[PDB]
RNA sequence: AAACUUUCAACAACGGAUCUCUUGGUUCUGGCAUCGAUGAAGAACGCAGCGAAAUGCGAUAAGUAAUGUGAAUUGCAGAAUUCCGUGAAUCAUCGAAUCUUUGAACG
RNA sequence: UGAGCCCGGGUCGAACGGCCUCUAGUGCAGAUCUUGGUGGUAGUAGCAAAUACUUCAAUGAGAACUUGAAGGACCGAAGUGGGGAAAGGUUCCAUGUGAACAGCGGUUGGACAUGGGUUAGUCGAUCCUAAGCCAUAGGGAAGUUCCGUUUCAAAGGGGCACUCGUGCCCCGUGUGGCGAAAGGGAAGCCGGUUAAUAUUCCGGCACCUGGAUGUGGGUUUUGCGCGGCAACGCAACUGAACGCGGAGACGACGGCGGGGGCCCCGGGCAGAGUUCUCUUUUCUUCUUAACGGUCUAUCACCCUGGAAACAGUUUGUCUGGAGAUAGGGUUUAAUGGCCGGAAGAGCCCGACACUUCUGUCGGGUCCGGUGCGCUCUCGACGUCCCUUGAAAAUCCGCGGGAGGGAAUAAUUCUCACGCCAGGUCGUACUCAUAACCGCAGCAGGUCCCCAAGGUGAACAGCCUCUGGUUGAUAGAACAAUGUAGAUAA
RNA sequence: GAAGCCAGAGGAAACUCUGGUGGAGGCUCGCUGACGUGCAAGAUCGUCAAAUCUGAGCAUGGGGGCGAAAG
RNA sequence: GAGACCGAUAGCGCACAAGUAGAGUGAUCGAAAGAUGAAAAGCACUUUGAAAAGAGGGUUAAAUAGCACGUGAAAUUGUUGA
RNA sequence: UUGACCUCGGAUCAGGUAGGAGGACCCGCUGAACUUAAGCAUAUCAAUAAGCGGAGGAAAAGAAACCAACAGGGAUUGCCCUAGUAACGGCGAGUGAAGCGGCAACAGCUCAAAUUUGAAAGCUGGCUUCGGCCCGCGUUGUAAUUUGGAGAGGAUGCUUUGGGCGAGGCUCCUUCUGAGUUCCCUGGAACGGGACGCCACAGAGGGUGAGAGCCCCGUAUAGUUGGAAGCCAAGCCUGUGUA
């Protein structure tokens, strides 16, 4: 979680309130990063993540 | 969530006790002390000594962990280990009888007893302690104090005679730099010795040099600590002198004529060549210096502020501009004795120090021989409002109560109402005015006391404790000051 | 008479024999001598745009560097190559590298 | 003559033959021969028990075993219920298909294909040791290796010092590791939310551990605070080395008492049901978490006083000049009461809404009673035993006195407030007459948690509430038989 | 349903009875062989199995004859 | 590099995703399984059918070669005729 | 008090080494039984299989404490016969060599035992500008000389030398090197049949729509291009010390 937070802050300029991680059955990790109220998840996803 | 232990984080791995540091470094206590002195590593006070170490007492010294890391990574420790191995090798050779190999191994061992230089090179240590010539100038005060002390002290086992000689050499070279650049500023005589303050590149350097006698050495004074300090300060002053000389342009080191040193020139055994308001005080003068007078201090002063022609008795040594006392080409002569040549100004050395002190030629007829010398002032305390100053007069530095008291002293040098009415039924101006003034002032003091008591009651417990401490301190200060002006008053009445 | 049982023939089923073929085996002969703490043999997990296995490779991951050849790969998709060029290739050679977890396996 | 040889017709596509020698893994009906394939038996035997299904409608080419509604049955809290351990591994969930499997079918499936799904400082692992085992010192053995587990091991710690002389002191063993997802152990609850995760997501409200540091407060120029006879009380009120102690840390049973939940009885509100007739009637809602504050006590302990004309007292026993009765106090507190949480929640009911995201507003959520009832926990007492009832990690206290100070402050104060942080792995589902094993989707085996009511003497039988089934290839004919073995009728 | 305790009645006491309170038991309910001894022509007495159920971990003992065992 | 060798029940167990699939708690045990066509040119379009498939039509020298694919025996079976 | 030497330890000290795999062949240890024959028992299987340890491209052996009895041979190893002989065995089952002789291949050497004693002359490190500086090991012996078909020491007179470059060459990979797609028929497709030619130190093999020397890769001999590492070597620089 510390590395995930540091990477999100350093690269994509995302501030996160918290991070919850699990390991999927296939072997990959899934991370739910809950962001600060100041930023908007929809705006960040549309701009930096390219997700509609 | 890790279940962290109690004393495994924080100040525990921030600070380290002295015994733990010594065990970690694997050093003897003398070696640890020498390395700490050379590197400028000092004990620190943690916030909570129990958190640092639950078994730590009030007498436990704590050391910075990162400073212990610097000590661990110092190469001088490997140098120390190499020296210890070498010393074991000389012991082996001497115990077997190989005198030539013992001599060779000593030559490699580089002892201060024969070299005259510190046994270890401290170049990187000095560079890291003072990465700036300004910092070097800022600790030259202690440096010079140490070297002058040991240049006057005798020789010991920890401090070789040759290393005393090299300390004297370095002190003289620094004095010549001060002479040539006229950066010496001010001087002061004390019951402890002579204090010199100079200004090198905007930095004030103050040092003390004892009077030339047998500086008595008594008690448990250890010269090994002093020896380490002397070694460090010798290397420091050597580099300071080198930089100052290459800045002025002169050649370093100046030539040292062992001959004139043998006949005792001290400063006059050096010839400084180059490379291919302050200085007017005594320039157009001619000074001759008695046998009872401190030649080294007086010569330093005169050569620092202008007098280029100084002579003295042959017993003082070589370098005198003239040794003949009867010589008619003389201006001033210094005595402190209890041929009376007319063309001569005879002065007592307080004249020299007061002249250097005030930058104005002091009255010689007041400073004349055999006369009760005027008080000597200290050129170091700045005028601080609220504290006694010997130069300002009582009339403008008294307290009002003592002023009125002095006025009444100079003057002399309800119930009454009712009684006067009943009796009636059946010098003075000034003295009265002063006595009503006294009672009115006392009334004002009582009112102020009442107000202060009301407030001091209108404080809380610890707050009032702090306030009482401030009152105690200020009361002691004004009490000492009151004693001072009382003694002024008795002086001035007499 | 039909149906049923049996017989003969043609076609069609079931099944994989015969003939043919063989990037496989088996035997003989000839030149050579080369594993490993600089971490071997073996095991494990990952790596392709679209891959499960075999193969190759190791977070530089169906691979990088260098040399040579000289214009491909291919199932599809998308890019090339200017071709009068340090340069395509699931290419060959190969002297530099990368080389995850164990395994003699070594805090 | 014969083993055989030759030609014709059809099929087919790539090599083959005659003659003389040479050569050999060279000729088949069997060997209960080997392998492969195929028959008759034969559309035959056979497709069990768990009482049991029926009507309409929808989907679909196709419906006994796909679904919705209704009817009739069943499991009957010791379940055909709700969850875990072990084991399995994606079987969970959504969509699509019907080639193979589900002794019949199939639109269904734990099948097949394509996507998705498991969110933690507080739940487990991670830490500790138990019985036991392994390395090390050594010693055997030709050797792979064996014995050995504290042994005739230089095995492990800590402190002090003006750098007088680069030293000197003490203290103690089995000197390390493994072994427990039921032992020990710091700390999280309620409501809501998805197709599939909830003490993990969201909202509200908390806690614990570790670190750094400031303010306030406490002590201090009488050095380390006050009160009470005592039990002891408080906002903190010096304390090194060294030593001691406590908690962790503990058997089984019996009745008794306290408390909380469950069951039962009554009234009241709201709603639902029967009602030819009767029934001021029957059923359902009426709930309150962690955490914090405050009040509450048996045992125990303390003071006065001194007992047989013995007293006190339990269901029982017993207790008392080794200090009883009596009078007066201190103290250990939770799942107990009150408040905050917290009614704003959850639940019940009513009214108004109508492209959708789905809404808006009203009321209520109350008061009692009882017990040879059930269950959890706590407490005193008694009895018995293999008789002081595993160890370690971890937390606390005490003794001892080494050392230690504040004048524009010191503080080795466990007090209040302020600041920061909390990593890694599992989290889906099943746990069984279809998910584990048994050759299998086998009437079999497999560890634990929760446990309502009525008739009823009953822990006998029977029947229901919650929840869950209607599933064992189906139709027609009749379906209540025969034999065997046991059972005091 | 035994010890222990209480009350009444006789006994000088020890006791006995009755009524109880109590709830300990190598006590009950649910659906034989193998030998040894024998002191006679075989009697009696003794010994040996049949040993709380169950998950997860762990250790040990194994044949024969000889012999007093030690071996 | 070769052979008077074997030629898919032969030759090594393995000509193939063979020490594989699978069996056993385990040490270990251990198969079956090659071939369309020169070239996929692997059947467009129409019709029936829910689909699987079928019939026209088409590719090729050949579908009497349709990815149940060279040639295609007997056992056994169906239709037709005697 | 100090310091040597001996012995025994510590270090995550500086630098190294060993384990495991493979095991066809090779060097050792350990070590059966089935089977066969014989009244019985030894024997045979077999100094084998299985188990354990250890190397290499080969291993091992090896330069006589040998063979021999001659007119003598001359380290080791392997082939042929010797020879189913000698020899041991109820002189059963049976077991079972070697010398000579012909061949293949050939190669000899190093220490301990002497005193360098007119000179530890030897060697490991690690510091290096690399040229030489120190720490050590070692006299309880590291160099030179000698190893019994020898040798040492003196004398004597002849006879032999040592290093560094190195053109070029050999070995091995690589580039390139002959001639029909001429006409007719069958054919889906000629690589088949007929006709006329060509190459060949190449008519081996394979592919290409059917049997192809001349369509393609290749195939034969000589060269030719570039590269790789070992070895040899014409020559050219030097030599040195009473060695």
């Amino acid at each position: 979680k510390a590395q995930i937070k540091q990477a999100l802050k350093k690269l994509y300029d995302i501030d996160t309130v918290k991070i919850n991680t699990l390991i999927r059955p296939d072997g990959t990790k899934k991370a739910f990063a809950r962001l600060t109220p100041d930023v908007d998840a929809l705006d960040i996803a549309a701009t930096k993540l390219g997700l509609v | 969530g890790k279940a962290k232990k109690k004393g495994k984080s924080g100040a525990a791995r921030n600070y380290m006790t002295r015994t733990q540091a010594v065990k970690k470094l694997q050093l003897s206590l003398p070696d640890f002390r020498k390395l700490c002195i050379w590197k400028g590593i000092y004990p620190r006070e943690p916030r909570d000594r129990r958190k640092v170490n639950k078994s730590a007492t009030a007498s436990t010294t704590f050391y910075y962990t990162k400073d212990i890391q610097y000590l661990l990574h110092e190469p001088l420790l490997q140098k120390f280990r190499e020296q210890k191995a070498l010393e074991k090798k000389i012991s082996r050779a001497l115990g077997r009888g190989d005198v030539s190999n013992a001599a060779r191994l000593e030559r490699n061992a580089n002892l201060p007893e024969k070299t005259g230089k510190p046994r270890y090179t401290l170049n990187h240590i000095i560079r890291e302690r003072y990465p700036t010539f300004q910092d070097a100038l800022r600790d030259l005060d202690d440096c010079l104090s140490m070297l002058f002390l040991f240049a006057n002290l005798p020789s010991t086992t920890a401090v070789p005679a040759k290393m005393i000689a090299r300390c004297e050499r370095l002190c003289h070279e620094f004095q010549h730099y001060l002479i040539v650049t006229h950066s010496l500023r001010k001087s002061f005589l004390s019951i402890k010795g002579i204090y010199y303050q100079a200004n090198i590149q905007g930095e004030d350097i103050l040092w003390l040099v004892p009077y030339k006698f047998n500086q008595r050495i008594v008690g448990d004074v250890d010269f090994r600590i002093m020896g380490t300090f002397v070694e460090f300060y010798m290397t420091l002053l050597g580099f300071v002198n080198y930089r100052l000389y290459t800045s002025i342009g002169l050649k370093y080191p100046p030539k040292f004529d062992q001959v004139k040193d043998d006949q005792g020139a001290e400063l006059a055994a050096f010839s400084l060549e180059g490379l291919n308001d302050p200085s007017q005080l005594f320039a157009n003068f001619t000074f001759f210096l008695s046998r009872e007078t401190p030649r080294q201090p007086l010569e330093f002063i005169l050569r620092a502020f202008g007098c280029k022609r100084i002579g003295w008795d042959a017993v003082l040594g070589e370098g005198a501009f003239t040794t003949d006392e009867s010589d008619p080409r003389i201006t001033h002569q210094i005595i402190d004795r209890p041929g009376r040549y007319p063309g001569r100004i005879y002065v007592q050395p307080q004249w020299v120090w007061d002249s250097i002190n005030d930058e104005e030629l002091k009255p010689p007829e007041l400073y004349a021989p055999g006369a009760q010398l005027p008080p000597h002032l200290s050129p170091f305390v700045k005028p601080t409002q609220g504290q006694y100053d010997p130069t300002k007069p009582l009339e403008e530095q008294q307290t009002e109560a003592e002023a009125l008291e002095a006025e009444l002293e100079d003057a002399q040098a309800e119930a009454t109402l009712e009684r006067q009415r009943e009796l009636e039924a059946e010098l003075d101006p000034k003295v009265k005015a002063k006595l009503e003034a006294k009672k009115a002032l006392e009334r004002k003091k009582k009112q102020e006391a009442e107000e202060l008591e009301r407030a001091k009651g209108m404080l809380s417990k610890k707050k009032r404790k702090l306030f009482e401490q401030m009152q105690y301190s200020n009361a002691k200060k004004n009490a000492e000051d009151a004693k001072l002006r009382a003694k002024r008053r008795r002086i001035e009445k007499e």
